C-alpha cells in the first residue's frame, strides 16, 4: 500500500493507493479561539484542524495554510499533515510511501519545502509530488485531453496528448472557489446580509454550495430575474434566521466567466481553454476539442457543463466536434487519479526514496518529477 | 505581532545630547593631562593645611565628556577630601568671593558626591549645599538641573 | 505544586459558600455578614462572621456585609472575613492549599489586585484561581464530571442577593464581548418586599422577615394587571404570615400584591431602577443575538439558570416563554420576508437539583482536574511580579 | 438661501445640510428623533415637548425625550422617524419648499439597494425633488481634498469605509467596509464605564457618552506607554461632568476605547482595524498604484478625529510594512514614505466635497435622476448612478 | 414597559387642548360622550391600571388617550391620600369636595405642563374644565366602589396603602 494526499487549496483528501474513493476529506484549515476566556481544564486546546475547526467554528477563527496553490503557512500546514496521517487515516506515515499533489506553475520552493517536511518530519519511506491535472486525466481513463482542474484556490489547463504534456501550453488562474465565495460575500450585501467573520465565509460556501448554479446565458437571466421571483430560492441559516437569495444564485458563478467582476485582468474559462489549446500545434487541435475533461469542485455546478460547451463552441471553429467530458465523481478526480497512479507496476521505480533524498537534499524533486 | 516592532528609532533619528550641548575641543588624553597636573596641587594644599587655597585652584577647571569617567571620578575624588578638609566656619569666606561661575562648578559636583554615598561622605557635601545655596541663592540649583548630563 | 484538596470560596453578597473540592455540598453556607465594634488594642480581635454573627446584633456589635452589588468594597471587613473563615471554620493552613475564589465578571481589576495581595501577602497561601463565577456554574449543569456527560455550550443566567448577570459560553469558551450586568437581584427584591410591609404599616418589616416572605410566598406570575385582578376575584391568595420579632415575641403579616410584584422586579426592572431598565428575557436575547451566529441555536437550546435568586416558583416557565416569544417572533419577522418557512429555535432554560449553589459545584468540579494547579497564580508568580499578576481579565478582550 | 442645489449628508449620527457652494455645513445636528416620556426625572415649564421632537429640538431637551436613531450602520432602519428628521431638515432648518428642487445625497459603498431605492422614492415622493444623485461618501471626500489619487477612508459615527482612487479612476473591486465607527466606540465607552459602575443604560444618556468621548477620548500612540500611565500614574484621570451634575473618573476608557477602531475584536468584531484594514487594502491594488496610494492616504469623518489617530496610522503602517513586505529588515524602511492627510476640516469632507460636487453637475439636467424618469421607470431609474 | 391606554388604538375622538375628550359612563352633568354600559371605559382601564402603573418610572406617551390615562393615575393617588380613615358616607362628600374645588387645567400651577398642550382658545379653556371636573368626579365616584368593596366603614388597606405611591414621582 502507498498513502494518496491532495494537498486541497481548501479541502485534503486522503486515502490508500487502489481504494476508489479518499478514505477521509476534510476542510484544508487550522482554526484558533478568538476568546481567552476559558472553562478552565474543561478539554480545549490552542489549535483545531479539518471538522474540529468547522464543528467549532463560530468562537474561532479560520485560517486556511494554503492560498492560491501556495502553502502560505508551514508551522500550521504540517498540523494538517499531522491529523490527515495520526487523527484521519490512523497510521504511522513511517511505514508508507506518500504521493502528493501540486499546481503547474508553483515556486518551485514549495514543492522543495514540502519535499523536505515530509522526509525531514514524517519519515516517509518514499514520496512523489505530481502534477494535479495529469493527476485526472488518469480517473478519466484517456491519453489525450485538455484537463481544466478548478479547485478552491486555482484553475488551470493541461494540454495534454497521448502522454506528452505541453508544458508552454498550460495556462493556470487565480481565481477559484474562494474568489467565488469573497465575491458572494460582497454581493449578498445589496440584500441587507453582512457576513465578515472567517466562520461566515463557510455559511456563505455553504449556500455557494446549495443554490448557485452557472446562467446558461447571463443576461438573459438577468432579464428573466429582474421579472419575476420565479427565480429566488431560500436558505436557513445556523440561527434558523431565513435568507433569500436571487440573482445573485447566477451572478456569483458568472465571475468564473468574467473575472473583470472582481477587476481582475483575465480571460475567462472559456476563453483561458480556448487561448490554451490554441497554443498548441494544429495536428493536436483536432482531438482536444472533443476532450475537454474537467476537474475540481469548482467546475461543479449546475448548467456549467453545457455553459462552457456554448462559450468554447463560439470560439472554436463549427467544423470541429467540441465535447466537455465532465464526470459525477469530478470533485475527487485527481485523488482517484493519484489512486490509480500510486497502484501502477510500471510507477514503482520512480518514487523519490528516502536513500536518495539524503544523496541531494530536495531539490533532487525538480529531476525525479515533472 | 507587528504592534510592538519599534520604527521611530530606524526612520525618525532623534537629537543627541551633542546637538543641545556643544562637543568638548580639548582631546581625552589632552584633558587627562591636564587634571593629573592639578590634584597633586589639591592633595598638597591638604598636606599644608591651606585646603581652601586648595579648592581654589582645584576648581580652576573642569573635566567633562562621556570619553573620561577614569578621570572625572578622580577629580570627584580630589574635590569631595577638599570639601571634606575645609572648618565648616570659613565656608561662608569662601563662598561669598567665589564667582557666579565658580558656583556653579561646586553645587554641580556636590551633587556627584550625593550620588555616591557609598564611597563619599553625605555628611560634608549637605552641609556645603546649605551654606552655598543660602549664600548665592536657589538659581544655583537650576544651572546645574540645566547643566551639561557630561558633567 | 501541592495535592491537597483545592479549598472553594463562592463569597456572595448574601452568602458566602465554603468548602474543599471534590465534596458533595458546601462545607458551609452563611451569609457574608461581619459583626464588629461599633489597655492593648484588640478590636480588631472581637468580631464575629456568618450564623455565629446574626447572634450579636443584640450583644450590641454593628453587623456590616462587605460585599455589597456582587463586589468586594470594605477591605478592611473582607480580611478579617478571610481570616476567620480559614482559621475557625475551614480550619485549614492556606500555605499548602490552592484557593478558587470568584467574582462577577464586571469586577475592578483593583478589587483582583487586592484580594491578590490579601491572599498572597497576608495568608501566605500556595497559589489562586479568581473565578467569573457564572463561568463555573455551567459545570454544575452536568449528571457527571464525566466527559461523556459535559454539554460545554449553554446561556447562563446566573441571579443571587447582589447581582445577576448571564454570561454565554460555547465549546468551553466564554465569549466575553456579549456578556450582560444588572446589579439587581435577591437584596433588591427584598427591600422592594420590605418597603411594601412598610408602606401597609404590618407589625414587622425588620430585613429577615422581607427575606423570609421572598422564598415562603413569593412567585413569578404570568402578568401583573392581571394578577392584581385575580388578588380581587380570588381572596385566599392573601396569605398570612406568622413573625418573631427581634425581641422575643409572636406577631401575624398579611402578604399582599409582593406576593407576585416582588418576584416581577427581574421581569420589569423599572419597578426597582431608573438606571437598568431592561428585562431579563431581553437581556438574555441581546446577549444570545450579541453572540456570533454558529453558536446561537446552542445558546438557546441549554439556558442554565443558577444563584438562589432563580428559585423562585414559576421563574424558569416565565423566562423561557417570553423569551420563546421574543425569539419566534423575530424569526417569523424572516420567515415574512421570504415567504418560506423555518425550523425554528428551541429555547430550554434549565432549572437543575444544584441550582441553589450552582457557583461552588461549578468551583468544586473544576479543581479536580489534574491541569487546575496550572491556572493558578502560584505564590512564585507573585513573589516575581506581585498583586499585579491578578489585574488582567482573563474574560474580556484586553488591548495589549 | 440659494438657488443652486441642495446638498444632504444624512449621516448616521449627525445629519449636515446646505447648497453647492457651500464652504462648510448650513446646519449640522443629531440624526435623532425622540417621542414624550416622564422618567422620575426634572420637569420644567421651561420648554414645551411636542408629540415629535428631533435633531436639536430633541438633543438640547433630551432628558424629556425617549430618543432613537433613525439610522445604524449607514442604513435608515425606520423610514417612518427618517421621515421626521426630513420634514425637520427642509421645513424648519432650511426653510424650504422642495417642489422641483435639486438634491444631492450620499451612502456608504456597500448599502443595501433597498436603502438608496426607498430613499430616492421618499425625495420624489414626500418631498417631490425636480433631481436626486446619490454619491459614495468616500469619493466626495476626495473633492474637498481638490484631489484625484490617492486612498480614502472615512469613519463617521456609523460605517468606517474605504475607497482606493487612482487618476480619478475609482477602484470599485477594493472598497471596503469596517463595521465598526464612531457608534461602537460609544457602545464600547457605555461598556467600559460599566466596569467601574457608572451606568448610561437610558436611551437620552447616549448622547452624553457621546459627548464625553468626543471631549476626552484619544488614540494610544504606543499601547505598552499608556497601559504604563494607566497602571503606574495617576496623570491620565480626568474627571467629566454630566448634564445631571454627577461627576465622574474617566482614566484608562480614554485611550481604551477609541483602541477598537485598531482592534475591532474589543467590540467582538473580527474584522482587521483600521491600520491592518487599509494596508489590505492598498496592498490589493496592482503593482504600479501603490506608491501613489501610500503617498496620499486621506482620513475624513468625525470618527477620524481622535487625538492621535493621524500619528497611530501613519506609525501603524510604516509597522505593518516592516512586518509584512520587508519580513523585519530595517535597511529598506527610510525608503517607504508614508502620507496621512489629516486636514483640519475633515469631519465635514464628505458634506464639503458633496457641495463641491453639487456645483460641478448642477447645470447638467441629464446627470440626476429627474422626478420624472423616475415616475416612468420607478427603481431602475436610479441605474443612471454607477456600478 | 408599564401599561398605557388601550383608546390610544382608538381614532378621531374629540380632544381639548391634548386630552382626548374619550366616552364615559356616567351620571354627572359635562361634555363627555356616553360610553356603552357593558364596556370599560377610560375611568374602568385607568382604576384596573392605576394599582400596577404607579409602581414603574419610567413612560412614555403615545398620544391623547395616555395624556388622559396619565391625568386619571395621578387623580386616582390624590384620591387615596384623601381616603384615610372615613367611613363611605363620609368619603363620597370628601371626595366629590376634592373633585369639585378649583384646580389648574394644562397650560396654568399644573406639574405636567411640559408635556400636556394648553388650550387652543379661551372657549377650548372652559370645554376643558367641564370635561375634566366630570372626568375627575366620576372617578372618585368609581374608586370608591373599588376601596369600599368588601366593607363599608373602613377603607379596604390593599387599596389605601398607594397612597404613598406617586405615579413617575409626580403629584397634582
Ligand atoms: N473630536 C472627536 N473625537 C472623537 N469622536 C469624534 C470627534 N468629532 C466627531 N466624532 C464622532 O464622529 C461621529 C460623527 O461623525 P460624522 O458626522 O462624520 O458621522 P456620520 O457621517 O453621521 O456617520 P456615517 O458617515 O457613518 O453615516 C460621532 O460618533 C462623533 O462623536
Ligand atoms: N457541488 C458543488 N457545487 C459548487 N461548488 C462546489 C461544490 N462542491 C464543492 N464546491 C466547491 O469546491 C471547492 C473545493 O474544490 P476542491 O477541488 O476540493 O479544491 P481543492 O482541491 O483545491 O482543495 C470549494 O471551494 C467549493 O467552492
Ligand atoms: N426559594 C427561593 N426563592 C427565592 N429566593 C430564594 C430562595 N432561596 C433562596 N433565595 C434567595 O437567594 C439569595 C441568595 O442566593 P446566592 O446564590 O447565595 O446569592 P449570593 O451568591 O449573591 O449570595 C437570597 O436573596 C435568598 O433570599
Ligand atoms: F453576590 Be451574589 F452572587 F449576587
Ligand atoms: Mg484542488
Ligand atoms: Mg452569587
Ligand atoms: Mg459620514
Amino acid at each position: 500500500t502507498a498513502l494518496v494526499c491532495d494537498n486541497g487549496s481548501g479541502l485534503v483528501k486522503a486515502g490508500f493507493a487502489g481504494d476508489d474513493a479518499p478514505r477521509a476529506v476534510f476542510p484544508s484549515i487550522v482554526g484558533r479561539p478568538r476568546h481567552q476566556g476559558v472553562m478552565v481544564g474543561m478539554g480545549q486546546k490552542d489549535s483545531y484542524v479539518g471538522d474540529e475547526a468547522q464543528s467549532k467554528r463560530g468562537i474561532l477563527t479560520l485560517k486556511y495554510p494554503i492560498e492560491h496553490g501556495i502553502i502560505t503557512n508551514w508551522d500550521d500546514m504540517e498540523k494538517i499533515w499531522h491529523h490527515t496521517f495520526y487523527n484521519e487515516l490512523r497510521v504511522a506515515p513511517e511505514e508508507h510511501p506518500t504521493l502528493l499533489t501540486e499546481a503547474p506553475l508553483n515556486p518551485k520552493a514549495n514543492r522543495e519545502k514540502m519535499t523536505q517536511i515530509m522526509f525531514e518530519t514524517f519519515n516517509v519511506p518514499a514520496m512523489y509530488v505530481a502534477i494535479q491535472a495529469v493527476l485526472s486525466l488518469y480517473a478519466s481513463g484517456r491519453t489525450t485531453g485538455i484537463v481544466l482542474d478548478s479547485g478552491d484556490g486555482v484553475t488551470h489547463n493541461v494540454p495534454i496528448y497521448e502522454g506528452y504534456a505541453l508544458p508552454h501550453a498550460i495556462m493556470r488562474l487565480d481565481l477559484a472557489g474562494r474568489d467565488l465565495t469573497d465575491y458572494l460575500m460582497k454581493i449578498l450585501t445589496e440584500r441587507g446580509y453582512s457576513f465578515v467573520t472567517t466562520a461566515e465565509r463557510e455559511i456563505v460556501r455553504d449556500i455557494k454550495e446549495k443554490l448557485c448554479y452557472v446562467a446558461l446565458d447571463f443576461e438573459n437571466e438577468m432579464a428573466t430575474a429582474a421579472s419575476s421571483s420565479s427565480l429566488e430560492k431560500s436558505y436557513e441559516l445556523p440561527d434558523g434566521q431565513v435568507i433569500t437569495i436571487g440573482n445573485e444564485r447566477f451572478r456569483c458563478p458568472e465571475t468564473l466567466f468574467q473575472p473583470s467582476f472582481i477587476g481582475m485582468e483575465s480571460a475567462g474559462i472559456h476563453e483561458t481553454t480556448y487561448n490554451s489549446i490554441m497554443k498548441c500545434d494544429i495536428d493536436i487541435r483536432k482531438d482536444l476539442y472533443a476532450n475537454n475533461v474537467m476537474s475540481g469542485g469548482t467546475t461543479m455546478y449546475p448548467g456549467i457543463a453545457d455553459r462552457m460547451q456554448k462559450e468554447i463552441t463560439a470560439l472554436a471553429p463549427s467544423t470541429m466536434k467540441i465535447k466537455i467530458i465532465a464526470p459525477p465523481e469530478r470533485k475527487y478526480s485527481v485523488w482517484i487519479g493519484g489512486s490509480i497512479l500510486a497502484s501502477l507496476s510500471t510507477f514503482q521505480q520512480m518514487w523519490i526514496t528516502k536513500q536518495e533524498y539524503d544523496e541531494a537534499g530536495p531539490s533532487i524533486v525538480h529531476r525525479k518529477c515533472f | 505581532t507587528f504592534r510592538t516592532l519599534d520604527v521611530d528609532s530606524i526612520t525618525e533619528p532623534v537629537l543627541t545630547e551633542q546637538d543641545i550641548f556643544p562637543i568638548r575641543n580639548e582631546t581625552a588624553e589632552q584633558v587627562q593631562a591636564a587634571v593629573s597636573q592639578l590634584i597633586p596641587q589639591a592633595r598638597s594644599a591638604i598636606q599644608t593645611g591651606n585646603a581652601l587655597q586648595g579648592l581654589k585652584t582645584l576648581l580652576s577647571y573642569v573635566p567633562y565628556g562621556n570619553d573620561v569617567q577614569e578621570v572625572r571620578t578622580q577629580y570627584l575624588n580630589a574635590f569631595v577630601d577638599v570639601l571634606s578638609n575645609i572648618r565648616a566656619a570659613d565656608i561662608p569666606a569662601f563662598v561669598k568671593e567665589c564667582s557666579t561661575e565658580e558656583i556653579d562648578n561646586i553645587v554641580n559636583f556636590i551633587y556627584r558626591g550625593l550620588a555616591n554615598p557609598q564611597a563619599y561622605n553625605s555628611s560634608v557635601l549637605l552641609n556645603w549645599h546649605e551654606k552655598v545655596v543660602e549664600i548665592s541663592g536657589i538659581g544655583c540649583i537650576v544651572r546645574v538641573l540645566n547643566s551639561r548630563p557630561d558633567l | 505544586a501541592s495535592f491537597n484538596v483545592p479549598i472553594i470560596m463562592d463569597n456572595g453578597t448574601g452568602y458566602s459558600k465554603l468548602g474543599y473540592a471534590g465534596n458533595d455540598a458546601p462545607s458551609y453556607v452563611f451569609p457574608t455578614v461581619i459583626a464588629t465594634r461599633s489597655k492593648r488594642a484588640t478590636e480588631d480581635l472581637d468580631f464575629f462572621i456568618g450564623n455565629d454573627a446574626l447572634k450579636k446584633a443584640s450583644a450590641g456589635y454593628s453587623l456590616d456585609y462587605p460585599i455589597r452589588h456582587g463586589q468586594i468594597e470594605n477591605w478592611d471587613h473582607m480580611e478579617r472575613f478571610w481570616q476567620q473563615s480559614l482559621f475557625k471554620y475551614l480550619r485549614c493552613e492556606p500555605e499548602d492549599h490552592y484557593f478558587l475564589l470568584t467574582e462577577p465578571p464586571l469586577n475592578p481589576p483593583e478589587n483582583r489586585e487586592n484580594t491578590a495581595e490579601i491572599m498572597f501577602e497576608s495568608f501566605n497561601c500556595a497559589g489562586l484561581y479568581i473565578a467569573v463565577q457564572a463561568v463555573l456554574a455551567l459545570a454544575a449543569s452536568w449528571t457527571s464530571s464525566k466527559v461523556t456527560d459535559r454539554s460545554l455550550t449553554g446561556t447562563v443566567v446566573d441571579s443571587g442577593d447582589g447581582v445577576t448577570h448571564i454570561i454565554p459560553v460555547a465549546e468551553g469558551y466564554v465569549i466575553g464581548s456579549s456578556i450582560k450586568t444588572m446589579p439587581l437581584a435577591g437584596r433588591d427584591v427584598t427591600y422592594f418586599v420590605q418597603s411594601l410591609l412598610r408602606d401597609r404599616n404590618e407589625p414587622d418589616s425588620s430585613l429577615k422577615t422581607a427575606e423570609r416572605i421572598k422564598e415562603e410566598c413569593c412567585y413569578v406570575c404570568p402578568d401583573i394587571v392581571k394578577e392584581f385582578s385575580r388578588f380581587d376575584r380570588e381572596p385566599d391568595r392573601y396569605l398570612k404570615y406568622a413573625s418573631e420579632s427581634i425581641t422575643g415575641h409572636s406577631t401575624t403579616i398579611d402578604v399582599g400584591f409582593e406576593r407576585f410584584l416582588a418576584p416581577e422586579i427581574f421581569f420589569n426592572p423599572e419597578i426597582a431602577s431608573s438606571d437598568f431598565l431592561t428585562p431579563l428575557p431581553e437581556l438574555v436575547d441581546n446577549v444570545v443575538q450579541s453572540s456570533p451566529i454558529d453558536v446561537r441555536k446552542g445558546l438557546y437550546k441549554n439556558i442554565v439558570l443558577s444563584g438562589g435568586s432563580t428559585l423562585f416558583k414559576n421563574f424558569g416557565n416565565r423566562l423561557q416563554r417570553d423569551l420563546k416569544r421574543i425569539v419566534d417572533e423575530r424569526i417569523h419577522r424572516s420567515e415574512m420576508l421570504s415567504g418560506a418557512k423555518s425550523g425554528g429555535v428551541d429555547v430550554n432554560v434549565i432549572s437543575h437539583k444544584r441550582q441553589r449553589n450552582a457557583v461552588w459545584f461549578g468551583g468544586s468540579l473544576l479543581a479536580q482536574t489534574p491541569e487546575f494547579g496550572s491556572y493558578c497564580h502560584t505564590k512564585a508568580d507573585y513573589e516575581e511580579y506581585g498583586a499585579s499578576i491578578a489585574r488582567r481579565y482573563q474574560i474580556f478582550g484586553n488591548s495589549l | 438661501m440659494e438657488s443652486a442645489p441642495i446638498v444632504l449628508d444624512n449621516g448616521t449620527g449627525f445629519v449636515k445640510v446646505g447648497y453647492a457652494k457651500d464652504n462648510f455645513p448650513r446646519f449640522q445636528f443629531p440624526s435623532i428623533v425622540g417621542r414624550p416620556i416622564l422618567r422620575a426625572e426634572e420637569k420644567t415649564g421651561n420648554v414645551q415637548i411636542k408629540d415629535v421632537m428631533v435633531g436639536d429640538e430633541a438633543e438640547a431637551v433630551r432628558s424629556l425625550l425617549q430618543v432613537k436613531y433613525p439610522m445604524e450602520n449607514g442604513i435608515i432602519r425606520d423610514f417612518e422617524e427618517m421621515n421626521q428628521l426630513w420634514d425637520y431638515t427642509f421645513f424648519e432648518k432650511l426653510k424650504i419648499d422642495p417642489r422641483g428642487r435639486k438634491i444631492l445625497l450620499t451612502e456608504p459603498p456597500m448599502n443595501p439597494v433597498a436603502n438608496r431605492e426607498k430613499m430616492c422614492e421618499t425625495m420624489f415622493e414626500r418631498y417631490g425633488f425636480g433631481g436626486v444623485y446619490v454619491a459614495i461618501q468616500a469619493v466626495l471626500s476626495l473633492y474637498a481634498q481638490g484631489l484625484s489619487s490617492g486612498v480614502v477612508v472615512d469613519s463617521g459615527d456609523g460605517v468606517t469605509h474605504i475607497v482606493p482612487v487612482y487618476e480619478s479612476v475609482v477602484l470599485n473591486h477594493l472598497v471596503g467596509r469596517l463595521d465598526v465607527a464612531g457608534r461602537d466606540a460609544t457602545r464600547y465607552l457605555i461598556s467600559l464605564l460599566l466596569r467601574k459602575g457608572y451606568a448610561f443604560n437610558r436611551t437620552a444618556d447616549f448622547e452624553t457618552v457621546r459627548e464625553m468621548k468626543e471631549k476626552l477620548c484619544y488614540v494610544s500612540y504606543d499601547l505598552e506607554l499608556d497601559h504604563k500611565l494607566s497602571e503606574e500614574t495617576t496623570v491620565l484621570m480626568r474627571n467629566y461632568t454630566l448634564p445631571d451634575g454627577r461627576v465622574i473618573k474617566v482614566g484608562s476608557e480614554r485611550y481604551e476605547c477609541p483602541e477598537c477602531l485598531f482592534q475591532p475584536h474589543l467590540v467582538g468584531s473580527e474584522q482587521p482595524g483600521l491600520s491592518e484594514f487599509i494596508f489590505d487594502t492598498i496592498q490589493a491594488a496592482d503593482v504600479d498604484i501603490r506608491k501613489y496610494l501610500y503617498r496620499a492616504i486621506v482620513l475624513s469623518g468625525g470618527s477620524s478625529m481622535y487625538a492621535g489617530l493621524p500619528s497611530r496610522l501613519e506609525k501603524e503602517i510604516k509597522q505593518l510594512w516592516f512586518e509584512r513586505v520587508l519580513h523585519g529588515d530595517p535597511a529598506r524602511l527610510p525608503n517607504f514614505k508614508v502620507k496621512i492627510e489629516d486636514a483640519p476640516r475633515r469631519r465635514h469632507a464628505v458634506f464639503i466635497g458633496g457641495a463641491v460636487l453639487a456645483d460641478i453637475m448642477a447645470q447638467n439636467d441629464h446627470m440626476w435622476v429627474s422626478k420624472a424618469e423616475w415616475e416612468e421607470y420607478g427603481v431602475r431609474a436610479l441605474d443612471k448612478l454607477g456600478p | 414597559p408599564a401599561y398605557h391606554s388601550s383608546f390610544l388604538s382608538l381614532t378621531d375622538v374629540p380632544t381639548t387642548g391634548n386630552i382626548a375628550m374619550l366616552p364615559l359612563k356616567t351620571k354627572f352633568r359635562g361634555p363627555a360622550y356616553p360610553a356603552d354600559e357593558s364596556q370599560m371605559d377610560i375611568i374602568d382601564e385607568c382604576i384596573g391600571l392605576f394599582r400596577a402603573n404607579c409602581f414603574f418610572r419610567n413612560f412614555e406617551i403615545k398620544g391623547p388617550a395616555d395624556r388622559t390615562l396619565i391625568y386619571g393615575t395621578l387623580f386616582i393617588s390624590e384620591c387615596l391620600g384623601r381616603v384615610n380613615g372615613l367611613n363611605y358616607r363620609d368619603a363620597e362628600r370628601q371626595l366629590n369636595s376634592l373633585a369639585l374645588e378649583n384646580f389648574s387645567i394644562p397650560g396654568s400651577g399644573f406639574p405636567l405642563n411640559a408635556l400636556y398642550a394648553p388650550p387652543l382658545s379661551p372657549q377650548d379653556a372652559e370645554i376643558m374644565r367641564t370635561y375634566l371636573t366630570q372626568f375627575r368626579q366620576e372617578l372618585a365616584y368609581r374608586l370608591l366602589s373599588h376601596v369600599y368593596a368588601t366593607e363599608k366603614d373602613h377603607p379596604s388597606k390593599w387599596w389605601t396603602c398607594f397612597s404613598k405611591r406617586r405615579f413617575m414621582n409626580k403629584a397634582l
